[PDB]
């Protein structure tokens, strides 16, 4: 029939004054279960005594919280007391408490600045979740690099979860990075720099275009080179692109003319557009032993004569690996339960593998050889029927393992890319489980995604019942987010491999969707594994800007129409996109503010974790066992059953086969920035009405380029909103 | 020295920088302790005159 | 017939028990400490290889 099964999964990482989910498993009914997690202390004082009602075949997860911890972090041996009427179970484990503070970020117009103008900046505040947070701060101060605070404001308060500023600057700075500092009450620090320099505006510029990587077998090549005095004035003249294999690590103690090969090409500049030249790849004879072909150019201008020189792409790209293939979606976890589908493609030079090149698929130690070929639209979607032990390893381009290592003597070795993978087994003594192929593809938001899960039941279900439960759980960077319960009338002694599973995607999840699914058995055994999926950037308060359409300069009258959630305190940084096209905004974006959130996922055992056990840690528990032997206390494997709780980041107190300790006995072995007008265009704060506040924008005439608005809406009605990119010409 | 009198009294100045000027003056007055004379006088470097 | 790695079924319920043995004097040997051999269904199942 069954046994009692309790399994109260727990993420040890805690978060203060913010919701963290806590659930419990129970099934195969018996007398009475009222399990209670209590931080074990000499007195019942620090005990977060969380007595959870536990009936059978339910998932009513409870989001119990904690108050401020004494220190910032701390270890407290925590036990779930299985509060039966005649049954009590105790297994301690240290709790990774953490006085997590609310998160804040800084926003800056630019980092470079001209000496003499007014630097103006914004700082923002939110919490664990992605809503604003109005909060006081001890102090904030801009820093000059000599260990002195160049700006400083005192104990202000945020008006809407943020605050703007306008700070002057002296025209004689140390031309370099100036830093801003914040310190919360607990001591959380954030950083946002800005450079300064009286950089001269050069009325002269030159550019060389050459492919970075190029394989041996190529027909021809293009190199666009052009000297243009302001990047927008295609000039006449003559240019010559010269390239030369000189050496790999030449010393010139020999003093010989280092040039090994040289291929010279010259051409008169084009008056319209910027000049193009064709070079071929055979004339180089870019042989293996042959050496570094530096990529440089020489431009001479007719009618003026001021011949400046540039070494552009001067350091070339030694492609010691030719025809370099890779992996694509080599499966995260190999299982017998379905033919897994690892994936491999090939990239080369420009990035086009040979059409319908047949590949040598050998997943060895399973001895399933089945060649395939790269499809124009499909990659290799392959499988190997394993009939073997846990040890498996695969590779393609498998004419050998090593090339023919008679010797290299470190002279030079012939290494082409071969994509070899080593894999390991689910330590499933039941030999029954569900394999979940990865959803590592595009994933648009605001919908639901049915995952595809295929499973087995080896030896049938030995007794089972009409109904066996298969719940699926999504841990999320130290905590669970959603619940899911599903089952299927299990056929007793025949294998089936179609399991239905689905989940919605909006927001409010770690950058990875750590799904988990397990097979609760009546026999005190449960098998599952991790299920990682991408989380694509999709925000709460979707907002789109709009402007009075692009026309001539003097029309100072204009609009900057923004339409978002009905209420928000929003930033309006309508500025130039020249200062974004010269440098992408790696610091400021939607996906940026997503990944700036620290503690991305505290997986497994943290450093502060102090060991935990009662009896298993006792070395040499060596007597009276009805087997050939009695070996390590550990659950050791790469994908053991408890390694899945480890890769989650959660622990468990379970009558089934889970926990292992750490300390206790385990075996082993088996320069300058090109610049244009930095004159900022728009800077002001507003508050959106319901119909969409339409601010009359001002045209900044005598400035034609690409223009951009680094807007930022923050609101507690719809969370934060951003018009990440919308174009003005 | 008189940056002390400039922090609040202006209502326009940036007192962050004079609050840092007094941070420099916390070493300045020790320099004066080192630029003093035993008899009571002052010079560029101190005593032995 | 038997080997030490065989019986790929459920593991000990507390910890994992991989495969190993003892150096003590054994039962199959007591047939050889008598000085002879035999053929049996009773268990002599211990480290062959
Ligand atoms: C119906 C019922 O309570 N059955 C058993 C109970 O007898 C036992 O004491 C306990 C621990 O094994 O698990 C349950
Ligand atoms: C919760 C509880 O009863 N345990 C003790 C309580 O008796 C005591 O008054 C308090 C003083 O800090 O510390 C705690
Ligand atoms: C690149 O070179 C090839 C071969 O000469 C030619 O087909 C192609 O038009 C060239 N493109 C440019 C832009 O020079
Ligand atoms: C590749 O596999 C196919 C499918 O069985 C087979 O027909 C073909 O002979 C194989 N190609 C080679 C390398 O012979
Ligand atoms: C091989 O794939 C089959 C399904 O075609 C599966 O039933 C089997 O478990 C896999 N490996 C073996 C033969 O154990
Ligand atoms: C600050 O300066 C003003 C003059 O600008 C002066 O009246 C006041 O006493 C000073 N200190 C205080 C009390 O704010």
């Amino acid at each position: 029939s069954g046994k009692p099964q309790y399994m109260v999964l727990v993420p040890s990482l805690l978060h203060t004054e913010t919701t963290e989910k806590g659930c419990v498993l129970l099934s195969y009914l018996n007398e009475t279960v009222t399990v209670s997690a209590s931080l074990e202390s000499v007195r019942g004082n620090r005990s977060l005594f969380t007595d959870l009602e536990a009936e059978n075949d339910v998932l009513h997860c409870v989001a119990f919280a904690v108050p401020k911890s004494s220190s910032n972090e701390e270890v407290m041996f925590l036990t779930v007391q299985v509060k039966g009427p005649t049954q009590e179970f105790k297994k301690r484990t240290t709790v990774m408490v953490k006085n997590e503070d609310s998160l804040v970020f800084v926003q800056t117009d630019k980092s470079i600045y001209k000496p003499g103008q007014t630097v103006k900046f914004r700082v923002v505040s939110m919490d664990e979740n992605f809503h604003p947070l109005n909060e006081l701060i001890p102090l904030v101060y801009i820093q000059d690099p000599k260990g002195n605070r160049i700006a400083q404001w005192q104990s202000f308060q945020l008006e809407g979860g943020l605050k703007q500023f306008s700070f002057p600057l002296s025209s004689e700075p140390f031309q370099g990075s100036y830093k801003v500092v914040v310190q919360k009450k607990s001591g959380g620090r954030t950083e946002h720099p800005f450079t300064v320099e009286e950089f001269v505006l050069p009325k002269f510029e030159v550019q060389v275009t050459v492919p970075k990587i190029i394989t041996i077998l190529e027909e021809e090549m293009n190199v666009s080179v052009c000297g243009l005095y302001t990047y927008g004035k295609p000039v006449p003249g003559h240019v010559t692109v010269s390239i030369c294999r000189k050496y790999s690590d030449a010393s010139d103690c020999h003093g010989e003319d280092s040039q090994a090969f040289c291929e010279k090409f010259s051409g008169q500049l084009n008056s319209h557009g910027c000049f193009y030249q064709q070079v071929k790849t055979k004339v180089f004879q870019l042989k293996r032993k042959e050496y570094e072909m530096k990529l440089h150019t020489e431009a001479q201008i007719q009618e003026e004569g001021t011949v400046v020189e540039l070494t552009g792409r001067q350091s070339s790209e030694i492609t010691r690996t030719i025809t370099k293939l890779s992996f694509v979606k080599v499966d995260s976890h190999f299982r017998q339960g379905i033919p897994f589908f690892g994936q491999v493609r090939l990239v080369d030079g420009k990035g086009v593998p040979i059409p319908n090149k047949v590949i040598f698929i050998r997943g060895n130690e399973a001895n399933y050889y089945s060649n395939a070929t790269t499809d124009e639209h499909g990659l290799v979607q392959f499988s190997i029927n394993t009939t073997n032990v846990m040890g498996t390893s695969l590779t393609v381009r498998v004419n050998y393992k090593d090339r023919s290592p008679c010797y290299g003597y470190q002279w030079v070795s012939e290494e082409h890319e071969e994509a070899h993978h080593t894999a390991y087994l689910v330590f499933s003594p039941s030999k029954s489980f569900v394999h979940l192929e990865p959803m590592s593809h595009e994933l648009p938001c605001g919908h639901t995604q049915t995952v595809q899960a295929h499973y087995i039941l080896n030896g049938g279900t030995l007794l089972g019942l009409k109904k066996l439960s298969f719940y699926y759980l999504i841990m999320a960077k130290g905590g669970i987010v959603r619940t899911g319960t599903h089952g299927l009338l299990v056929k007793q002694e025949d294998m089936k491999g179609h399991f239905s599973i689905s989940i919605p995607v909006k927001s409010d999840i770690a950058p990875v969707a750590r799904l988990l699914i397990y097979a609760v058995l009546p026999t005190g055994d449960v098998i599952g594994d991790s299920a990682k999926y991408d989380v694509e950037n999709c925000l709460a308060n979707k907002v789109d800007l709009s402007f009075s359409p692009s026309q001539s300069l003097p029309a100072s009258h204009a609009h900057l129409r923004v339409t978002a959630a009905p209420q928000s305190v929003c930033a309006l940084r309508a500025v130039d996109q020249s200062v974004l096209l010269m440098k992408p905004d790696a610091e400021l974006s939607a996906s940026s503010v997503y990944n700036l959130l620290p503690e991305k996922d505290l997986t497994g055992f943290p450093g502060p974790l102090n060991d935990q056990d009662n009896e298993d840690c006792i070395n040499r528990h060596n007597v009276y066992i009805n087997g050939i032997t009695y070996t390590p206390v550990s659950s050791t494997n790469e994908k053991d059953m408890y390694s899945f709780l480890e890769d989650m980041g959660l622990k468990a107190f379970t009558n089934s086969k889970i926990r292992k300790p750490k300390m206790c006995p385990q075996l082993q072995q088996y320069e300058t920035v090109r610049k244009y007008f930095p004159e900022t265009w728009i800077w002001d704060l507003v508050v959106v009405n319901s119909a969409g506040v339409a601010e009359v924008g001002v045209t900044v005439p005598d400035t034609i380029t690409e223009w951009k608005a680094g807007a930022f809406c923050l609101s507690e009605d719809a969370g934060l909103g951003i018009s990440s990119t919308a174009s003005l010409r | 020295i008189y940056v002390l009198d400039y922090l609040n009294e202006t209502q326009q100045l940036t007192p962050e920088i004079k609050s840092k000027a007094i941070g420099y003056l916390n070493t300045g007055y020790q320099r004066q302790l080192n630029y003093k004379h035993y008899d009571g006088s002052y010079s560029t470097f101190g005593e032995r005159y």
